[PDB]
């Protein structure tokens, strides 16, 4: 019943276009559609196209193009013939001979909006992966896109939360101890694998400790894991939330607790690198959503690949003779599913 | 600030009868629109948001529409429960403006 | 004389 | 889910106040709470907001510097300091609930306190 | 049709039982049953006790018992099987059964490779069936009235193949628009011992980058855990080839790969399968856990991948901080054919 | 003298 | 699965020859390699034995040091080194075939190659 | 080394008539005794496996027994293609020793 309208600054072109966010839902993401108002008789000669570009953006300014498309809409070209969407037909029926429509297809595999937080020192561009939708107006594709004949419209690729919950979270391992002839046990769960923005995370934790060694403490901790692939390959860690619990349990004793923990973005802000939901100009947006793939893939994807997981982290007492040689960091990880409900 | 101007201030309307209320903003503050009825005593209860989606559990009677900087509630069938005073709320700048009222007697 | 930002309008 | 606000007295003015929302049913990162004051006889009007989420709160350029909100993360709580009160602040102060993502009303309402100065 | 027969060195204490290697089915693992034959004019009061033990050896000697089940055969305080039934019967009124219930998540015997440093005991997971007779469990267990019987368990690959195991990565570089593209793929899951490997490579070098080498390896990681979390990397087969993909240009070929023991004699730690006394056993089979459980086992867990690295040719602008290995890693299963 | 070792024996 | 043989010929007392056996449909390293002679009128005798996964080869008492048993494990070929070769040692020379997990008896011969001397 | 003495040298049956052939190993060699079927001028084939398991392919009609170190090869009914010399194997210790053969004829 509304679409979004963005002028040229000459106002000789305009962009209507129905959505500013396109889900994807793995196997296919939505259609970018639009249409295109012209002027042919300040278009002279020239001919109007749409550009839809993923790129990795500044981050010295390393920007690379994930994947661009480009249709011609004015003239109307023959190898650019789609149906047209119901949005694209009311929208040339409202405004008449001189609007064209575009329709781009966003194949799978590809990054969904992320932003990276800024550093404390960063005063460049936003570092991360961009969708845009440009129209401008040139006689070929050769020449440079000039400024008062383009308009361009930052769209995001975004993924909901799945609709059926997954199986629960559950974890477990153990430890033996030299001096100890029973092992060391943890258990740790969650509630539920997918969480909303906001949402407390609830975590059960059991520990039979059989051992003659004691827990001092027991650190839970919810970190996001941003896998970063453009020239190289990394994962960076970063603790969303944190909770250092003074729990002990003793030896040969068994304790059960559940822990509660909710990330947010208020205590995360001096954190760089931290992945955020893509930004429309310089709005204030979340933690990053879990990016959804393939069920089966080992596909590794340009871009920024966001997971979150609790790690389960026991700080076991060092001493009982026996040279250490143990952990002492009994540590278990819950990966979750940390995204935003499908829109009603 | 934005100006959230409100029509009428008051009206009177009979059981069944067609009840038409408008806002106006004063900018273009998009579809970030609400409205909410106060009956005298009682806690506001929202019955639109985003200027056009009914919440959930008002009754169906209830409906919104924007026109550009225009927007307007309409009660289809005016039950005898639906006299109170309506607000029109936009949320699409800081500070958070309401309208005057409208209050809807017998 | 700025930049046109984006702005909605009815599809009717 | 409902809310519940108490606090609210006759005041002198230049007097302060401290006015607690009692939030249940929904957490305070994934909901933002609002304050609406209504003077007797006039129209709704927001004094105040904060968003735990981001950690940001918003005052009505009215209250701004003499008004406060708070909130108590630990126990689903938020809280009002009306300090330098004045006689233009008698109003019945309402506390309003929206969804962070996103705001979409005030969906949810408390009862409402009196605040006479 | 044959039971293993074992005996104490006075005689006096013989211990049946029907197999040595007992299958893990994941779910549940074949129960350890048998019959042991006593005589009460020697033992005098005593009681016949059969031990099942699972530990971690070190042959430091770090020995550690995982799972220890205890069984009163003599005097008798489960059903009998079948092959119980008849042992009794062949044997006669002085044989009693024992039997034993394997917990699942516990480990299979796996041996792991002494270096040659050392020529100690074997070092890795273990299971042992005991026939002692003694007053009580408190007793110390005597060499002339025990028995004890090395028994193994194993896991034979899955029935029904798995999914193709595929894996396919892409490099963006700064002076080159279109990326670098490495495919990789093996042509079945479940691969026997012995049997060769083929990895089905699929460059797309688009790039103005070309890669000199194709390097292709077989690697065993077996996940030991007894003190502390240690994952261990091992090479079990590698294939270094001088292909090179030249810039613009695609490339496909197919790579065979067998690993055995024969090549790998030299490497410490590597996992074997569970030895019986110090024959040469195979590469230790891929164990097969539950699907999802995100569980950690007190042991040895054994596991192998195909990593098909690709190295790119250095320089640039840019310089080092671009990938000049572009890697890829193919899970694949490595076991035993179910018998018969 | 020796340890007496693993055999087998028809079940029958 | 079919196993084919070469190289079998009339040599003197003394002399040398080589045996080879082009094997076909399995593999060198799931299997093992057996060489089995038979002299003219007499039964089944076995010489040499290779397991290319172990890297081990058994050679007979009579052979030990004389012969030598080979693999290409790249061609799936073995070879069999007749050196020193005796007058005792004329019979027709099989190749056969063992699984390597685990052996169960010769299940496939080669047609057999004469070796005269 | 391990002798397999294997009896007869040979023996005489009719077309259908049970045929048992035995083997004796000087020590233990387990169940690990083959047995191989060699017409004259062709290569042994094998028939049974771990003393007892008939091989893939061939017909019921041969079966393998074991009674400690002593082996037997029956043939329940003799068909006119089961006229060979029948040869018996222990694969228990290196090196591998074969029996003697046993000619079967008319």
């Amino acid at each position: 019943t509304r679409v979004f309208k963005k002028a040229s600054p000459n106002g000789k072109l305009t962009v209507y276009l129905g959505k500013r966010d396109f889900v994807d839902h793995i196997d296919l993401v939505d259609p970018v559609d639009g249409v295109v108002l012209v002027d042919p008789e300040y278009l002279k000669e020239r001919r109007v196209y749409v550009t839809l570009t993923c790129a990795f953006r500044y981050g010295l300014t390393f920007r690379k193009d994930l994947f661009v498309a480009n249709v011609q809409s004015f003239p109307p070209a023959p190898e650019d013939k789609k149906p047209l969407t119901r949005l694209q037909e009311r929208l040339i029926k409202k405004l008449g001979e001189h609007a064209y429509p575009f329709t781009f297809e966003i194949p799978p595999n590809l990054p969904c909006s992320v932003t990276l937080q800024p550093g404390p020192e960063d005063t460049g561009k936003a570092c991360g992966v961009d969708y845009e939708v440009k129209a401008f107006c040139a006689e070929n594709l050769e020449e440079k896109i000039h400024k008062r004949n383009s308009v361009r419209l930052v769209i995001r690729k975004v993924q909901y939360a799945p609709e059926r919950p997954g199986p629960q979270p559950t974890a477990e391992t153990t430890r033996q101890f030299l001096m100890s002839d029973k092992p060391l046990h943890l258990e740790a769960s969650l509630d539920k694998e997918i969480y909303y923005h906001g949402e407390p995370i609830s975590v059960n934790v059991h520990v039979t400790n059989n051992t003659n060694k004691t827990v001092k403490k027991i650190k839970i901790s919810v970190r996001q894991y941003a896998d970063i692939c453009l020239f190289n390959t990394a994962q960076y860690k970063c603790p969303v939330a944190m909770e250092e619990a003074d729990d002990t349990v003793a030896p040969s004793s068994t304790f059960c607790k559940v822990y509660t923990l909710t990330p947010f973005l208020a205590n995360n802000r001096e954190k760089r690198g931290l992945a955020l939901d893509g930004k429309l100009k310089h709005e204030d947006t979340n933690l990053a959503s879990s990016t959804l793939l393939r069920e089966g893939a080992n596909r590794e994807i340009l871009g920024i690949i966001v997971s979150y997981k609790v790690k389960v982290k026991l700080v076991v007492s060092r001493g009982g003779l026996l040279g250490d040689l143990a952990s002492s960091d009994v540590a278990v990880e819950l990966p979750f599913t940390l995204m935003h409900p499908k829109p009603k | 600030d934005i100006q959230m101007t409100q029509s009428p201030s008051s009206l009177s309307a009979s059981v069944g009868d067609r009840v038409t209320i408008t806002c106006r903003a004063s900018q273009s503050v998009s579809s970030a629109v609400a409205w909410y009825q106060q009956k005298p005593g009682k806690a506001p209860k929202l019955l639109i948001y985003s200027a056009s989606s009914l919440y959930s559990g008002v009754p169906s009677r209830f409906s919104g529409s924007r026109s550009g900087t225009d927007f307007t509630l309409t009660i289809s069938s005016l039950q005898p429960e639906d006299f109170a005073t309506y607000y029109c709320q936009q949320y699409k700048y800081v500070p958070v403006t309401f309208g005057q009222g409208t209050k809807v007697e017998i | 004389t700025f930049t046109p930002s984006t702005t909605d309008t009815s599809t009717r | 889910v409902q809310l519940v606000e108490s606090g609210g007295g006759l005041v002198q003015p230049g007097g302060s106040l401290r006015l607690s929302c009692a939030a249940s049913g929904f957490n305070v990162y994934s909901s933002s709470i609002h304050w609406v004051r209504q003077a007797p006889g006039k129209g709704l009007e927001w004094v105040a907001s904060i968003s735990s989420y981001y950690g940001y709160t918003y005052y009505a350029d009215s209250v701004k510097g003499r008004f406060t909100i708070s909130a108590d993360t630990s126990k689903n709580t938020a809280y009002l300091q009306m300090n330098s009160l004045r006689a233009e602040d008698t109003a019945v102060y309402y506390c309003a609930r929206s969804r962070q993502f996103w705001y979409s009303g005030l969906d949810y309402w408390g009862q409402g306190t009196l605040v006479t100065v």
